[PDB]
């Protein structure tokens, strides 16, 4: 199916060119809103922390796909774990304080603390990367966060993107290295 | 008067994939309007189809045309773990998903001088049950599901690789014990062996119209 | 919408569960881009 | 026969901001009628708009007109934490809320003798990216979004300060590391430098029609 | 009304949950005050 | 405002036979189509009826015809635990279910040479209250619910064994203390005692149209 | 269907509780086999 490639026109040919029919599939697990909606693990044994969403491990599904997008929009759901009495949450732009009162707060129930954080940042969109005079011939600003959680005792933390909307795609890379063998070859249960 | 109810064991544990939503803190927030925020993509296979990415031929996407016989410019597995696919967006997307089906697409863009001419053929070799082989000459590869093109005014050529397998879906990751491929080879022969000099064929890959991943997974790397 | 679903519906009002959106009045791209694709074979097909 | 149900972890903890209401003790109380109880206000921004409050110019709301050059009677940030706003009702209201948008209003009431005359101009300087500056003469401030008024039978002058910023909302509190303002300056030049003698211009501030706070917060002071 | 909300409704009767109000028969101000404001420019506007 | 509810004791324990279903993990899986996957059976008694299986007569399904008197080729209980039924599909299916009712069917296929001829009779002996007995000659068995057939062009003969018992259902397993059968005998006489030589009658069993098992059980073996 | 049953219905959507089936478009046997049986007595029945 010859065509000029310089124009970068999209081309997608099915095996129909060789006489084989292929019906369109309605993929659902590839969908952004479905994939991004999970409790990715982010950090362990930490009391106070900013709820920056770039703390996600880059090898995890949610973190990698999140870095596959330049801009993003998400309601969030936090889920702390481990022994603690309570969890405070300061909305974005609230001044930091070592003590907390009257700020929104959730007691744990059976050493688990799940709650929904509304999108809070002033920017109409957040971004996973930000060109702030980082020109090169070869870090994201603090306003990009959903809040500032503090726990009574150090806790494991989970984030769950909601109503996710990813904008402007960026490259994904496989995490595995092939070593000596060109085919990676991995065990399967 | 109180409503009877029976709490059950094995239910209500924390679940990271559960459908149910968390209890609210703040109310009545109004997000800034995102109207005229361009470039949203609602599904990863869309960007996988519309945006082909280059293959890893020993660190360089292009294959050099060559004078000595050989003729097999490339002969690589149709499997995402293969080293050739290592830089591609599809290998990185399917690094996570557990299973797939459907055709791939390979784009071959000739890049050589306008006076230089060449003829190529690509062939898809079904999984074996092959004692090796694989065929090293075009006359031998002609029997297989192939296609053949010569360079002209229209540089690019898009060869679609059929999904032929016994099972409706096939694993993206390769199982540790294997002496042969489970999805088959593809090979890109040159067909004349007289080329002064060099030239190059850029190669890239993108998901076909009918390709479909299933089951997200987050494998520990390494 | 998304990985959520129940025969019932969320107990809390929508105003409490999710941030409300606002129109710029007192969108998708790659779907269209993928639909722009020309699968039709180029040149004079024969046989 | 009992209805199955599954209590979940992470739900049902005490929450100080939860929508749900507490279980009743007494019933059938009847509150005394509050009819003809005047002065109720259903929203704090209403009292913020209808009731301007004075600025803190070194402990005195008025600015004195002066003979020596200078000409910059005031040059203060459009930020609620600034010392000038310290006594104002808006700074005290926005001491709690986390974010805002919309215009402020500044009222300038001349107070001097009827025979004494003066001319003034106020200018709004957009955030920089300013190496300082700020302009110290009216001819220099003329380029900026300004306005200019002379004293007459109608003493008061109401200058509205536009909300110009890259982001739809901007923080009320100032972040600790900053070498320049994020909401910009405003300055109140006199424009003739010959004033025998004294005179005074009372200054006050009140929220504009479109101003809006969001996210209550209760910061620990200090 | 206020920071309360559910798709359902309060289980207990209104008589038990909240004190009943009584009319003086066998209101808001600052809204009106803020609406009394004259944004219309004074004098003969030009240009 | 919270809905009152009262969790009860004795409810919500783990139950391996409970109607209620478990909470989901993955969603939106689509199983491969099973269209044109032949041979499905929706009920075990269907395969029990359509597929007769051979009896265990001392390790060989057939009974040999014999010259010496005796005449009682077989005399076995109509009970699933009996050694004769040990290889049959019904004994293996009813090894699990606790109770049954309804008729069995026994198929007798003659297998001898076309010139060889024989005559047979089968009789069903109701449970006793029998001091033994059982009758050892056809003249004695004639009084009982019997049937009689001679070999011909149509080899197979299907004798149906009635369910006659005081109780509407009867146990599949035999209770440990018993000196006599609770479901009765059946016996397969030859009726002439002159047979040179050998010949054989294959025997098999299959559930009748009205047979019904009830109460699955998973007995510990041994 | 199967050993499940309630006056109500499953709380989660069918998409979450059970894998969806797909027709081969863009069955039972032993029932029929058992129904093929000929109980009618062979030969000339008498008396």
């Amino acid at each position: 199916t010859t065509s000029s490639g310089e124009g970068a026109d999209v081309v997608t040919t099915d095996p129909s060119t060789h006489g084989g029919a292929v019906t369109e599939k309605k993929r659902v697990h590839t969908d952004v809103a479905f994939v991004m909606d999970r409790f990715t693990h982010v950090l362990t044994n930490r009391t106070a922390f900013a709820v920056d969403l770039m703390d996600t491990n880059e090898k995890t599904l949610v973190g990698a796909l999140l870095r596959a997008a330049t801009y993003y929009f998400c309601d969030l759901e936090i889920a702390c774990l481990g022994e603690h009495e309570r969890v405070w949450w300061q909305p974005n732009g609230a001044p930091r304080t070592t003590t907390l009162r009257d700020n929104p707060m959730v007691f744990s129930h059976n050493n688990v603390t799940r709650f929904a954080v509304p999108y809070t940042a002033p920017h109409r969109l957040l971004s996973t990367r930000y060109n702030g005079e980082c020109k090169y011939t070869q870090k994201l600003p603090s306003t990009f966060n959903f809040g500032y959680v503090t726990a009574d005792k150090p806790v494991d933390v989970y984030y769950r993107m909601k109503r996710a909307e990813l904008y402007c795609p960026r490259p994904l890379l496989p995490g595995y290295d092939h070593a000596d063998r060109d085919r990676f070859d991995s065990p399967i249960g | 008067g109180i409503i009877p109810v029976a709490c059950f064991d094995g239910y209500g544990g924390f679940q990271n994939t559960d459908p149910k939503t968390a209890d609210p803190i703040y109310g009545y927030v109004y997000n800034p309007s995102r109207n005229d925020c361009h470039g949203r993509y609602s599904n990863l296979l869309d960007v996988a189809e519309a945006c082909p990415t280059f293959l890893n031929f020993d660190g360089k996407p292009y294959v050099v045309t060559k004078n000595n016989g050989d003729k097999v410019m490339t002969c690589f597995d149709v499997a995402f773990t293969h080293k050739v696919h290592k830089n591609t967006f599809l290998a990185g997307l399917a690094d996570y998903y557990a299973q797939y089906q459907g055709s791939l697409n390979y784009h071959f863009m000739y890049t050589g001088p306008t006076h230089h001419k060449a003829k190529f053929m690509v062939a898809y070799i079904p999984p074996g049950i092959e004692t090796d082989r694989l065929p090293k000459t075009p006359e031998d590869a002609a029997h297989c599901y192939h296609s053949e093109w010569d360079t002209g005014l229209n540089s690019q050529f898009t060869f679609a690789v059929p999904y032929v397998s016994a099972s409706d879906f096939s694993y993206t990751h390769t199982d540790t014990p294997a002496m042969a491929t489970t999805n088959g080879w593809v090979a890109v022969f040159q067909v004349t062996d007289t080329h002064s000099a060099e030239a190059a064929v850029v190669v890239s890959v993108s998901a076909g119209p009918d390709l479909e991943f299933r089951f997200p997974v987050d494998p520990v790397r390494q | 919408s998304g990985n959520t679903g129940s025969i019932i519906n969320n107990y809390y009002m929508q105003q409490y569960q999710n941030s409300m959106d606002t129109q710029l009045g007192d969108n998708d791209w790659f779907s269209k881009l993928a639909q722009s694709a020309i699968s039709g074979l180029f040149g004079a097909l024969l046989a």
